[PDB]
């Protein structure tokens, strides 16, 4: 599966987490930034890798980031 | 107020010229990277996310097709210019057989006066391959007066045309309900437009072309032929050549038809005197095409209780087989200038190919058949034109389905339950490409190496196993036996290709009989096999424009997108633009070896000269029965063999060939650098770039950026496709004319 | 509207008020786009030299120099009899008197980028003439329509030569 | 409503009465497109221009200046006035004229106030109030349409039929 | 003629205008004098 | 002489080829009629070509044994013209170039917005920056002495 992190210059914009196609980011509590909340990657087993996530991040070199990593049935998007 | 047209709908200013990108709402705030001046021109024409309403965008699409018109018109203009002023027609019309056509005169600069080439009757010139010679010589046209006068009738109708369409689009634009009336535009089309055309210009054949051809045919010199008016005026010019003018209409209005014979004839084959097709039997098939278009514009309900409703007729045709049937196409083609757009140009481009192969099939012109260069120009050209119109009715196909396909309105229709199949189709298409290109392209091979080991006798050769062709030729056979069997009014078959006597202008063959052998079996079937792959990568572009197992809202990422990720184990050109790419690209394998099949095999067994005594020499001598079975015998015999002409060209008058056959090359090359490249690395050299000119304080204010994934892809096939036409454009030119 | 005296159809051009030749002459704006001080230092100069151009004519023609190089009465073919070699020395002392006249700042950027510097004004006046101000805007004025008469005069010289060939006369 | 020159044709709504020489003749509606003041214009030029074209013509074809190449008729002068320079001359004028018209007639559309074809030329008087101004561009209008239909007679009979001043 | 004096002024128009005059006098020279492979001087 | 070339005006297959081309020439003017203008043209050929072999002849050119003009741009002055010379011209054409430019980008890049004024030029600032180009040699040998012709580290750079 692939790794995804998420750095604490992260604005708290969710447009991750609505980007993410396979439900891998969340928006969990925060007090770092303005917003309270920062994106969470709990369920990276879900992860595909397609990057969208990072597509929508609006901070200077990103906040989460996409590490490719071992595959799987799942992160390959094979439907059989 | 009028209930078509809405008046004065935008006001005539060049207050929008100064401000580029307007169109677009991302566009209109100005270029901040040098991606904005590429997107600038990508979008100029998508009139779909300029506007939300679809009257505008059928205005504007109104607008440019006055346009189009007016650039075709001025095209025209030019070309009879041309013929007018910087032409041998004259030259030409006393000696067809002897005088090159040239209609283009080359300026004495930097040393490039050795392109005008001696191209006969006291000219110099470029020798010219587009026909016109021959089109004007059919029309009638025996004076450059003439010429010059249809010029300057093409500059009017190109000015009227510009007019037309800054009056419909500024003045008096019309409203949707008057675009959506396709069975009024229906009823139009096939009558006036194409069954008065017909009608017009058979007029023009029986009284202008049809006497003036027949005299230049009899040997009257065109100064001692009449004024085409006279014709017109005098009932005994005309009734002289053919003397069925002397009762006038009365025939007609009597229904004694039989009385025109004459001048209708039904004779097929060719004239003996020019090579081409009795122009008799061209004014009886307009004629016969103007009726029968008449007839058919009185089909569709526009005003009055009478004709057909197509949304009755489309609902009515349902099966156990396919649902829904055709209910919702009528409101898919009434509400989509995609899907009309992929319906014309798929069948405009197959009507282009269909034209290029009747062209050298039946020559409809006096003596083109024999300039062979004129004839091998005509049909490749349109068989290029009519494969990329194919490629972009496919496209445009996809982005309908992208854009302007609704899931609710079509519910278990045809488009719907092809969409709920799509794997079957091209799962099953995939084997049957797999199987035609292993069985064509590797009989090929398996000559080759039969070839190469010695092996003579295990060929797919005609002294070998054979792999004869028996189903063409029983249709050869059928037609060649058609006149007085079952076309009793016929009295020669329609094309000597499918058999008959050879037919020679000047001891230069006009057509022959094209035999079908093991050689034309194996191409036929590459034919085939090449045609598959481009549908299957065409079909597999629109059906999974939508979404696939891969990315199942692939609708979401629109029409135009790189990808969506690395991810899924990579998603490159996933998209449906990716697929009218790379269908790009086997077009223009499929149309090469399609033109190369062409060029060979009428160079070898059908082009030549006949001698006195009946004996016929081809221009190769018919090494494409047994050497067009290996790819080696088409590297050698035909590729390098031919291609002798356009290396050998330099200092002679086809030199510019030779410099088109290197520049191509040089193109084609070019395109692999970003058809092979990404763009990270140009992004990443740009900015060393950049750090340069920042050093030097020359940075420019709009950022430069690499060109984006679809825009390098986008020139990686454009440089492509012209570099590779233009290689085969400058080898067939320097090899026909030379031979 | 005022519209111009010299075109009098022709609305009155921006950018001339303050001039010593203003009749109002500008059909093409060439003002507008274009700096004014620096227009008037260029007709200034092409007038002058004009004028230096077409008294080398006429004395060219009539008195010419001693010496086998020296020896064409048409200016047109003296220009090629000369040689390069004085031809351009000629060329480098206006280089010369073209940097120190102006001193650096020689174009259009640079010349009356920091103002103070009148169009034309060398300071050039060793005989005086021009102490008085009362004549000295009929003398500008005067300058500027010779000027102008000299460049049209030196064209016609110029052509006159090449379409006769012989002299001026 | 229904316009002088034509009675049973409707005014052509832009030209009321505020224009010398309307007579409300704009039967395909030329107007109802176009900026009037350039229509007028344009019909201004080419009212001088046949005039002194006609003029020249029948004059050209009687008297003719000192010189070899000017011993033609006006219907072959074209070619050797091309072919000496001598309407290379009067094109070079003629376009220093036509540019100077250009920023004129842009000035006029563009506001300014200079009638159509009021070049303000005027040595003499020949017009000192408003009435004799509008009389007087009456006269030239009508002049002029009758010089442009008469130039074109006369060249249209001199090139049917090849004949001096009398082109019957 | 204020906004069409502006749409010459675009990258495209300048662009064409100048490389048009650009080609323009280097075929003059080269039809005025041909065939030159070395300075004239 | 340099390199074993000789010069061209004794240089006998030079004279051969001018001798081939112009009897190439002649035999396809041979083929049309009078003073017609396929024959004026041709006569044109033939005399350019003679004027441009006579010219390459008296031009210290030197020649190999293929009989062809070889350019001798090692550096000496005596073939001067050859490659020195049209060095010269194109250094000042291509540096009168960019430094108009590079005017032109660091005059507008100091106006309220100046990436419209690189799609939409301005016109009379062009015409007066690109008519000062002709002392762009002395224009850069005052403004690196002073120090605006290079950045020193407002300039940015990657990571690493
Ligand atoms: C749209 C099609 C078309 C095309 C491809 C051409 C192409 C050409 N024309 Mg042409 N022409 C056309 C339409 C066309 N014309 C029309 C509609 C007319 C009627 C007005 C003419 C009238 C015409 C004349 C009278 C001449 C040409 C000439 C030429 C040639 C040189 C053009 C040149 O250097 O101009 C450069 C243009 C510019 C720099 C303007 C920017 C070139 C092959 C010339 C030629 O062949 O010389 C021997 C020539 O004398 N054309
Ligand atoms: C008999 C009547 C008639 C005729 C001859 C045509 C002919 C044409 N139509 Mg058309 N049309 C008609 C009725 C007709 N239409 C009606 C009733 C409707 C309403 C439903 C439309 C709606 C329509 C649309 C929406 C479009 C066309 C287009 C076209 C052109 C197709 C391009 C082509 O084949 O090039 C052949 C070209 C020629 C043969 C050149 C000569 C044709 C000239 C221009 C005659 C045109 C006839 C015109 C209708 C007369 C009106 C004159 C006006 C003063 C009223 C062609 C010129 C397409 C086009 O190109 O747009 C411009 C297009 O987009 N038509
Ligand atoms: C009747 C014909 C027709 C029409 C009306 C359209 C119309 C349209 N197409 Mg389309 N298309 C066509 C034929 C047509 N196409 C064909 C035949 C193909 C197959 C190649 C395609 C492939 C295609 C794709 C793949 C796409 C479109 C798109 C579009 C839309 C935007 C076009 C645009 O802005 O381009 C503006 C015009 C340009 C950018 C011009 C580019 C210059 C070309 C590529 C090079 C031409 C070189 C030329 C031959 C000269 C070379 C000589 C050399 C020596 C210099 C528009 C609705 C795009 C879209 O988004 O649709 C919604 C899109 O993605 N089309
Ligand atoms: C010469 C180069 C070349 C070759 C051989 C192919 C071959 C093929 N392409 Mg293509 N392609 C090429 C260049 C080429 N392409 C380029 C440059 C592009 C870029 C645009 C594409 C883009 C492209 C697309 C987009 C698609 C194809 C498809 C196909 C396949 C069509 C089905 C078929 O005939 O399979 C049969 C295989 C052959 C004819 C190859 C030769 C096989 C020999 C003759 C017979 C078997 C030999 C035997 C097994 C050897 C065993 C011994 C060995 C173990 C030692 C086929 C594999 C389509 C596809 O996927 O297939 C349906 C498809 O959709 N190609
Ligand atoms: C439309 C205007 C016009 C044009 C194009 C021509 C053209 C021509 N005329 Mg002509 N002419 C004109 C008006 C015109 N004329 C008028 C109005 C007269 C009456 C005075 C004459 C009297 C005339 C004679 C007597 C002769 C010609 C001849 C000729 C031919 C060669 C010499 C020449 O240019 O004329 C030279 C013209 C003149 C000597 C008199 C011209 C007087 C002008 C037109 C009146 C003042 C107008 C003013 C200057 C406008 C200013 C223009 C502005 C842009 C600055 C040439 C074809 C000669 C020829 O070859 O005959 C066949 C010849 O012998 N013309
Ligand atoms: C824009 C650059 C440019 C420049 C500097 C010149 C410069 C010149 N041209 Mg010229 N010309 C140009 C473009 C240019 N031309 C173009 C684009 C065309 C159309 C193809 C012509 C057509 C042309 C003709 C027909 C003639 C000139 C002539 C001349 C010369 C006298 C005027 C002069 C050297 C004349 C000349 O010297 O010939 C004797 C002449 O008769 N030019
Ligand atoms: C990039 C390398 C390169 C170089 C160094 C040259 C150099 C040359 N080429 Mg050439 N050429 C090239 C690429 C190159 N070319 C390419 C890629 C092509 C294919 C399109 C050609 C096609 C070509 C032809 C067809 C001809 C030349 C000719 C010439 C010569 C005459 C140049 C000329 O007109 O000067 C005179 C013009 C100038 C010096 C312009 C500058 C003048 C300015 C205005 C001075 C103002 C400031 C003071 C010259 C030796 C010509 C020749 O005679 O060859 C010997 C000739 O006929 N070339
Ligand atoms: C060819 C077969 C053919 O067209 O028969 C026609 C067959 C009959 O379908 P329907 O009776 O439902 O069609 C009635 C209406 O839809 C008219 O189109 O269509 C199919 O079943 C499609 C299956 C294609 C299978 C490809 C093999
Ligand atoms: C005289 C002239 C202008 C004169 C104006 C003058 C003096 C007045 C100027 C002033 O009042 C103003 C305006 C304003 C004041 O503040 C300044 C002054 C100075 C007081 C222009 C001539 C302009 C002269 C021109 C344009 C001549 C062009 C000639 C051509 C083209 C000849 C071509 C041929 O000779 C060839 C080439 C080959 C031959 O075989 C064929 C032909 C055709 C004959
Ligand atoms: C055309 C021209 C002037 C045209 C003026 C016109 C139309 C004026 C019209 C007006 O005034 C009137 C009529 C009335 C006014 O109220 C209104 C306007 C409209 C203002 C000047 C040309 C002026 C032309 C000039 C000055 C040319 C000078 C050429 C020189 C010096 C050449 C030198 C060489 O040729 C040699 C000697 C040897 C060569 O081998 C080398 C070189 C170096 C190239
Ligand atoms: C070189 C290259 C670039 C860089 C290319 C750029 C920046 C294009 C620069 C174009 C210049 C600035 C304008 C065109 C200049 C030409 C001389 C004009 C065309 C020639 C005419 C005759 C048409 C990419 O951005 C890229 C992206 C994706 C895959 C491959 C590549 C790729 O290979
Ligand atoms: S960049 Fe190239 S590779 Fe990386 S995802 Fe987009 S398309 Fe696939």
């Amino acid at each position: 599966s692939h790794t995804v992190k998420i750095y604490d210059t992260c604005i708290g914009c969710t447009q991750c987490v609505r980007a993410c196609p396979t439900d891998v980011l969340e928006m969990v509590p925060w007090d770092g930034c303005k917003a309270g909340q920062i994106a969470s990657a709990p369920r990276t087993e879900d992860c595909v890798g397609c990057k969208r996530c990072e597509t929508a991040c609006p901070t200077d070199f990103l906040s989460v980031r996409v590490y490719l990593g071992g595959e799987t049935t799942r992160s390959l998007g094979l439907a059989y | 107020k009028s209930t078509i047209v809405d008046f004065n709908p935008v006001e005539t200013s060049f207050e929008k010229w100064a401000k580029p990108g307007q169109f677009s709402r991302t566009l209109a705030k100005g270029p901040k990277t040098t991606t904005w001046i590429w997107n600038l021109h990508a979008d100029a024409h998508d009139f779909d996310i300029q506007t939300n309403s679809l009257q505008e965008v059928s205005r504007k699409i109104f607008s440019a097709h006055f346009g189009q018109l007016a650039v075709i018109f001025l095209w025209l203009s030019g070309m009879h210019f041309h013929g007018a002023y910087f032409s041998n027609y004259s030259a030409w019309l006393t000696n067809p057989t002897s005088t090159k056509p040239s209609a283009q005169i080359v300026w004495p600069i930097v040393g490039q006066e050795v392109l005008n080439a001696d191209v006969g009757g006291n000219f110099q010139g470029i020798q010219i391959t587009s026909g016109f010679f021959q089109l004007w010589r059919a029309e009638g046209i025996t004076s450059e007066v003439e010429l010059y006068w249809t010029a300057v009738g093409g500059l009017v109708a190109s000015f009227l045309m510009l007019f037309a369409g800054w009056f419909h689009y500024h003045k008096a634009a019309p409203k949707l309900e008057w675009f959506q009336n396709v069975e009024s535009m229906l009823n139009h089309h096939l009558a006036g437009l194409l069954g008065l055309g017909s009608l017009s210009w058979a007029g023009h054949q029986i009284h202008i072309a049809l006497p003036i051809n027949k005299l230049l045919d009899l040997g009257v010199s065109p100064e001692e032929i009449p004024l085409p008016y006279e014709f017109i005026l005098n009932r005994d010019l005309i009734a002289q050549l053919y003397p069925s003018f002397n009762k006038g209409l009365t025939p007609f209005f009597t229904l004694n038809w039989g009385e025109y014979s004459d001048f209708l004839t039904f004779k097929g084959g060719l004239n003996p005197v020019t090579g081409g097709l009795w122009l008799t039997d061209t004014a009886h098939h307009h004629l016969a095409i103007a009726v029968l278009f008449i007839v058919a514009g009185h089909m569709y309900k526009t005003n009055w209780f009478l004709g057909h409703s197509i949304k009755t007729i489309l609902e009515a045709h349902k099966g156990p087989f396919t649902g829904e049937g055709h209910k919702g196409l009528y409101e898919v083609l009434t509400t989509s200038w995609h899907a009309q757009l992929a319906i014309n140009l798929a069948l405009f481009g197959s009507l282009s190919i269909i034209v290029a192969h009747h062209m050298y099939a039946m020559p409809p012109y006096p003596y083109i058949a024999i300039d062979y260069p004129t004839q091998l120009s005509l049909f490749t050209h349109h068989v290029w034109i009519g494969g990329f119109c194919i490629v972009g009715g496919a496209a445009h196909g996809a982005i309908f389905f992208v854009r302007d396909y609704n899931a609710a309105n079509n519910y278990n229709n045809l488009i719907d339950r092809v969409i709920r199949h799509r794997d079957a189709i091209i799962s099953h298409l995939n084997w049957v490409c797999i199987f035609l290109g292993c069985h064509s392209f590797g009989l090929y091979v398996h000559n080759d190496t039969m070839r190469a080991l010695g092996r003579s006798q295990d060929l797919f050769s005609d002294n070998a196993i054979a792999l004869k062709p028996i189903f063409a030729q029983f249709i050869q056979n059928l037609h060649t036996l058609a006149p007085g069997s079952t076309a009793p009014n016929a009295l020669t078959t329609v094309s000597y290709a499918f058999g008959g006597d050879v037919i020679s202008v000047g001891s230069k063959i006009a057509m022959m009989p094209i035999s079908l052998g093991t050689a034309d079996f194996l191409v036929h079937h590459i034919h085939a096999f090449t045609i598959h792959v481009t549908v299957l990568i065409l079909l597999k572009g629109v059906l999974y424009s939508r979404n696939s197992r891969l990315i199942p809202d692939k609708a979401n990422l629109g029409f135009r997108f790189p990808c969506d990720g690395p991810g899924r184990g990579g998603t490159c050109q996933v998209s449906a633009w990716d697929h009218v790419f790379l269908g790009l690209f086997w077009m223009y394998n499929s149309i090469s070896i399609v033109i190369f099949h062409f060029s060979w095999k009428m160079q070898s067994d059908v082009w030549g000269t006949v001698s006195p005594t009946g004996a016929v020499s081809h221009i190769t001598g018919g090494n494409f029965a047994q050497s067009s079975i290996t790819i080696n015998g088409w590297l050698r015999d035909f590729l390098w063999s031919q291609a002798a002409q356009v290396v050998q060209s330099y200092g002679s008058s086809l030199s510019a060939y030779g410099l088109i056959f290197l520049g191509a090359h040089f193109i084609w090359a070019f395109s692999l650098m970003f058809l092979f490249s990404g763009r990270g690395y140009w992004q990443e050299l740009i900015e060393s770039i950049v750090w340069a000119h920042n050093k030097l304080k020359v940075a420019p204010s709009i950022q430069p950026r690499a060109l984006s994934i679809t825009q390098g892809r986008a020139v990686g096939v454009a440089h492509y496709l012209l570099g590779g036409i233009g290689t085969t454009w400058a080898f067939f030119l320097a090899r026909i004319i030379s031979v | 509207k005022v519209f111009s005296k010299s075109v009098p159809f022709l609305l009155k051009p921006a950018g001339l008020d303050g001039m010593v030749g203003d009749v109002g002459f500008d059909p093409l704006g060439f003002a507008t786009f274009i700096d004014i001080r620096w227009l008037r230092e260029a007709e200034l100069k092409n007038g002058r030299v004009a004028m230096l151009a077409f008294l080398g004519f006429i004395v060219q023609e009539f008195i010419r120099l001693p010496g086998d190089l020296y020896s064409e009465p048409n200016g047109v073919k003296a220009f090629f009899q000369v040689g390069p070699q004085p031809l351009l020395q000629i060329f480098l002392f206006c280089g010369f008197l073209e940097f120190n006249m102006h001193k650096g700042k020689l174009t259009q950027v640079d010349m009356f980028e920091d103002g103070k510097r009148e169009p034309g004004n060398f300071g050039f006046d060793p005989l005086g003439f021009g102490k008085d101000p009362a004549k000295r805007e009929r003398y500008a004025l005067a300058e500027l329509k010779n000027g102008r008469l000299a460049m049209i005069a030196i064209g016609g010289l110029v052509h006159h030569a090449l379409v006769t060939g012989h002299a001026t006369f | 409503e229904k316009s002088k020159a034509v009675p049973f044709l409707p005014r052509p709504a832009a030209l009321d009465g505020s224009v010398v020489g309307d007579v409300g003749f704009d039967p395909v509606g030329f107007t109802s497109w176009l900026p009037l003041s350039y229509l007028q214009e344009a019909e201004i030029k080419h009212c001088r221009i046949a005039m002194l074209a006609t003029l020249g013509w029948i004059v050209a074809d009687f008297v003719h200046l000192p010189g070899a190449v000017h011993e033609v008729s006006s219907l072959a002068a074209h070619d050797v006035a091309v072919k000496s320079g001598a309407l290379a001359q009067i094109l070079i004028w003629t376009s220093i004229a036509e540019a100077i018209s250009v920023i004129a007639i842009s000035q006029m559309l563009e506001g300014s106030g200079r009638q159509p074809g009021d070049f303000k030329f005027d040595p003499l008087n020949f017009a000192k109030d408003e009435k004799s101004l509008k009389k007087m561009q009456l006269s030239e209008l009508k002049n002029g349409r009758l010089a442009m239909l008469a130039f074109s007679g006369i060249v249209t009979q001199a090139a049917l039929t090849g004949h001096a001043f009398p082109y019957m | 003629m204020k906004d069409f004096l502006k749409y010459l002024s675009t990258a495209p128009v300048l662009l064409t205008a100048w490389l048009t005059f650009t080609a323009g006098f280097v075929i003059e020279i080269n039809r005025f004098y041909p065939d030159a492979l070395t300075f004239p001087f | 002489d340099i390199g074993g070339l000789n010069p061209c005006k004794d240089s006998e297959v030079f004279q051969k080829r001018l001798a081939k081309t112009v009897k190439k020439l002649e035999n396809r003017l041979k083929k049309y009629e009078e003073g017609t203008p396929p024959q004026i043209a041709i006569q044109q050929q033939i005399t350019q070509t003679k004027q441009r072999f006579t010219r390459y002849a008296d031009s210290n050119l030197l020649c190999g044994n293929d009989g062809l003009p070889h350019l001798i741009t090692d550096g000496r002055w005596s073939h001067g013209s050859e490659f020195l010379l049209p060095s010269i011209l194109f250094l000042y054409i291509s540096g009168w170039i960019g430094w108009v430019g590079r005017k032109y980008i660091r005059t507008v890049g100091q106006t309220s917005n100046p990436t419209e004024k690189e799609i939409i030029i301005d016109v009379p600032l062009a015409i007066s920056i690109m008519t000062s180009g002709f002392l762009w040699p002395f224009a850069a040998w005052q403004e690196f002495l002073s120090g605006d012709l290079i950045a020193s580290d407002e300039t940015i750079t990657t990571s690493p």
